[PDB]
RNA sequence: AGCCAGGAUGUUGGCUUAGAAGCAGCCAUCAUUUAAAGAAAGCGUAAUAGCUCACUGGUCGAGUCGGCCUGCGCGGAAGA
RNA sequence: CGAUGUCGGCUCAUCACAUCCUGGGGCUGAAGUAGGUCCCAAGGGUAUGGCUGUUCGCCAUUUAAAGUGGUACGCGAGCUG
């Protein structure tokens, strides 16, 4: 509906490949290719993506704004990339990145390890902040979801990984 | 706790209950409680509703009761055979019929009105709606 | 100003009446004057909207049946003991 | 930037005990404040509160500028009463004239945020209306 | 604000633009506080009350109120650009107030074109009656 | 409520007529098996809970 | 979570959202408002 | 709806308290610059301080809202 | 009613889940420890004695816990009496 009305321009040094309900988006960061659902027409006219219903289908202005968004956030991917900000909080958590397997330490008897995905690519600048760079937005969120799980701030504190973007609500032991 | 304070007989027939019901207009007030559902409300239920009601609007404007209960109801204790004669009345319903004005309310705002009925319609066991006087 | 319009009863009676009732209409009778009382069916969705407002039941209302205009006044209304419905209206020649 | 006004009346110098640890959430001094509002009360005279607003800077030099005294108090010379009122709609305080408010208006008119007088001279009313003194 | 209030404020802008002859141009794209009311202020020490800081230059108010007179000022509507009119005195000096508020601590959005009252150029005009 | 605890006939020590009853905010455990009708076991004996919680109270 | 049946929001950041056919009322400011149909 | 802005002065209303600055509570619950600002709708403090809400403007430009009746439908719904 | 043997104990159990423990989780008036409460979960496990015919109960001392119910209030052509 009023977000699949909303045409998504092709930048210079777009590939945009159209494969019935598959497509694939590939740029200076890297490739995605996305299957979208029968219900959405997808039509690339000399400079832009525009989304609309396939008749018949019910759910057809809903799923068409859900594809439009996905290729949205693939042009932005595969552009500028994406970036998602995670900062510890606490004593002693830190992280560290071996090439694509992070290392954190938050007060366990063990040490933890992030094996990440092939799309993604992470760095640490200081000892807490992890800023992880990646094309695909979907698995980019997951990454940080999961470094997040492996210890989510408490609301006592603040204590634990969080998002760099956060504001985490902080609760008082009341006495 | 709506009672008759003398009846004329003691105990009364189950009867039945059909047809709908005639103190169907706002009359007396400016809002109304209007039952959809048949049923009978006994003095407790009424009052229960009456005191949420009153709650509600803080003691301001008037509320009329239009349903008094006078029918006896009667039960027989527990563990005991079931012939020997009708059982005691243990307490008074008014049945209701479908459009039987419950409650009515003045001095309030119509949203006030709206809330307390609400707030004493889940104190009911019929189904009950919001009406308003209407000329003519 | 209300301008009804109105149907000459085919037929009457409570088996007409709550078949109209079923069928979107509803039944009413207009009386007084020398003419005999003359019974019509009206459209209810529209006499509830007109008698939505509280002038309706003061002002004088015209009902227009077979292209003709009957200038009258709404005397008494049935209506439904639990629904937003009519039932049933008495208009008086105005 | 961080300028809150909470001041006391000129006559009590170095305002420790009431506001204190608010006027002192930084490190900055407490006996520049107290010079700098002697310095401007040496030119008026003693006992009324004074607002002042405050710009700390990170070269260590804070800059003040003052307001006129507070209109409460004003009123409350103007009117001669030490307690204002209690729940005043029941029992009336005192009675306040509209040529005394217009005076009590006119000296703070260069401060005020209004060119005819007469409006804020009615809010001073309003005031004090809303405070239980009718004018 | 409906149709009735939408008309009883197109005549007062109306009234206002037909008593006055000039008038000057702003757009607070960082307008603070402190200059919208330094603005007002000045406005109520140099005469009364009826010069506002009223921000209605729609594509469709103002534009459809300029027909009137000073039919100059539909092409001003595009880029927000707002009016502070002027009724007494001819050639009142406050035209150089806002380029002055432009100056000091402003985003320099108002663009100050003078809707060419004299039907000058855009530039700003430094020669006043004194 | 449970069985009549006591010494009777195998009405007595088979039908559920004692009710006994806890107050568990102060642990007094009383109740009967008097009246062959559990309610009334249940209420006539809620009096003396009364009194026992009563007595413990005062 | 409050496993209610008859779930509503309580205050003004409260949403009522469904989920694999449950209502819930998801709170993004209280925790407490947290509520479940069931 | 969101994005861009603000959301002022009387006033820190008078109290009773240990202090009450809108937030403890009560009564008053007005007026002023007005595009617009409730003596306050919320969060915060020891009290402030502090982040907000209402309401005003700005940007894109076609629908948006919340009631009524109703059809079908969802949960409530745990036993050997 | 030309007989369907009742309480309790013993031996043997089998099912339900309205879960006592262990398992997963949400809120907490959850700092931690330990709780409260609610939800999912029936895979397993789920006292010994004193008194009493007792089931139950009270008590003593354990236990991770000593679950609530159905099963002819399971089980006498299996035992006791
Ligand atoms: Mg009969
Ligand atoms: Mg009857
Ligand atoms: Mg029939
Ligand atoms: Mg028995
Ligand atoms: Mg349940
Ligand atoms: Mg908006
Ligand atoms: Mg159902
Ligand atoms: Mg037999
Ligand atoms: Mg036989
Ligand atoms: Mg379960
Ligand atoms: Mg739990
Ligand atoms: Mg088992
Ligand atoms: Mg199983
Ligand atoms: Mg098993
Ligand atoms: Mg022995
Ligand atoms: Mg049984
Ligand atoms: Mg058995
Ligand atoms: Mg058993
Ligand atoms: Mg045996
Ligand atoms: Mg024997
Ligand atoms: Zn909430």
């Amino acid at each position: 509906s009023r977000v699949a009305k909303a045409p998504v321009v092709v930048p210079a040094g777009v590939d945009v490949k159209i494969n019935g309900q598959v497509i694939t988006i590939k740029g200076k960061n890297g490739e995605l290719t996305r299957t979208l659902n029968d219900a959405v027409e997808v039509k690339h006219a000399d400079n832009t993506l525009t989304f609309g219903p396939r008749d018949g289908y019910a759910d057809g202005w809903a799923q068409a704004g859900t594809a439009r968004a996905l290729l949205n956030s693939m042009v932005i991917g595969v552009t500028e990339g994406f970036t998602k900000k995670l900062q510890l909080v606490g004593v002693g958590y830190r992280a560290a990145v071996k090439g694509n397997v992070i290392n954190l330490s938050l007060g366990f008897s063990h040490p933890v390890d992030h094996q990440l995905p092939a799309g993604i690519t992470a760095e640490c600048p200081t000892q807490t902040e992890i800023v992880l760079k990646g094309a695909d937005k979907q698995v980019i969120g997951q990454v940080a979801a999961d470094l997040r799980a492996y210890r989510r701030p408490e609301p006592y504190k603040g204590k634990g990984v969080r998002y760099a973007d956060e504001v985490v609500r902080t609760k008082e032991a009341k006495k | 706790m709506l009672q008759p304070k003398r009846t004329k007989f003691r105990k009364m027939h189950k009867g039945r209950n059909r047809g709908l019901a005639q103190g169907t207009d706002v009359s007396f007030g400016s809002f109304g409680l209007k039952a959809v559902g048949r049923g009978r409300l006994t003095a407790r239920q009424i009052e229960a509703a009456r005191r949420a009601m009153t709650r509600a609007v803080k003691r301001q404007g008037k509320i009329w009761i239009r349903v008094f209960p006078d029918k006896p109801i009667t039960e027989k204790p527990l563990a005991v055979r079931m012939g020997k004669g009708k059982g005691n009345v243990e307490y008074w319903v008014a049945l209701i019929q479908p459009g039987k004005v419950l409650y009515e309310m003045d001095g309030v705002p119509e949203e006030l009105a709206r809330e307390a009925f609400k707030l004493a319609a889940a104190k009911l066991p019929i189904k009950t709606t919001f009406v308003t006087k209407t000329v003519m | 100003m209300f301008t009804i319009n109105a149907e000459v009863r085919k037929e009457q009676g409570k088996g007409a009446s709550r078949r109209l009732r079923a069928a979107n209409k509803f039944p009413a009778i207009i009386y007084g004057g020398k003419e005999a009382p003359l019974a019509i069916e009206l459209d209810h969705d529209k006499v509830m909207n007109m008698q939505a407002k509280a002038e309706f039941y003061s002002e004088v209302l015209t009902i227009v049946v077979d292209g003709k205009e009957i200038k009258v006044k709404a005397q008494d209304v049935q209506r439904h003991p639990y629904k937003p419905k009519l039932q049933h209206i008495d208009f008086v020649r105005a | 930037q961080a300028y809150v006004k909470l001041q006391v009346a000129a006559g009590m110098a170095n305002p420790s005990p009431p506001v204190g640890p608010a006027l002192g959430q930084q490190g900055v001094n407490i006996m520049e404040f107290c010079k700098a509002f002697n310095a401007k009360t040496d030119s008026i005279e003693k006992g009324l509160p004074i607002p002042v607003v405050i710009t700390v800077y990170a070269d260590r030099s804070f800059t003040f500028v003052t307001k006129t005294p507070p209109a409460a108090v004003l009123l409350k010379k103007a009117a001669g009463i030490k307690s204002g009122s209690g729940k005043p709609n029941k029992d009336k305080v005192g009675k306040i004239s509209r040529a005394q408010l217009q005076e009590i208006a006119q000296t703070k008119a260069a401060d005020m945020t209004g060119a005819d007088i007469e409006a804020m001279t009615r809010s001073i009313e309003g005031t004090a209306r809303s405070m239980g003194l009718v004018v | 604000a409906l149709n009735l209030q939408d008309k009883q404020a197109i005549v007062a802008e109306v009234s206002e633009v037909a008593k006055g002859a000039l008038s000057a141009v702003v757009a607070d794209s960082r307008g603070v506080t402190v200059d919208k009311m330094t603005e007002l202020r000045k406005a109520g020490r140099e005469a009364g009350v009826y010069m506002r800081v009223v921000r209605n230059t729609l594509l469709r108010r103002a534009v459809e109120g300029t027909p009137f007179e000073c039919l100059k000022d539909a092409f001003v509507g595009p880029t927000l650009i707002a009016y502070s009119m002027e009724h007494p005195g001819a050639a009142a000096r406050l035209f150089k107030e806002f380029a002055k508020a432009n100056a000091k601590f402003e985003v320099k959005a108002a663009a100050f074109e003078g809707e060419l009252i004299p039907a000058s150029q855009i530039d700003r005009l430094a020669t006043l009656p004194t | 409520t449970t069985r009549s605890q006591g010494n009777g006939g195998q009405n007595v020590n088979k039908v559920n007529s004692a009710v006994r009853a806890t107050h568990l905010p102060t642990g007094i455990s009383v109740l009967a098996q008097d009246s062959r009708s559990q309610l009334d076991n249940k209420k006539l004996a809620l009096a003396r809970l009364k009194e026992k919680l009563a007595e413990m109270e005062l | 979570m409050k496993v209610r049946a008859s779930v509503k929001k309580l205050c003004r950041n409260c949403k009522i959202v469904k989920r694999d056919g449950v209502i819930r009322v998801i709170c993004s400011a209280e925790p407490k408002h947290k509520q479940r149909q069931g």
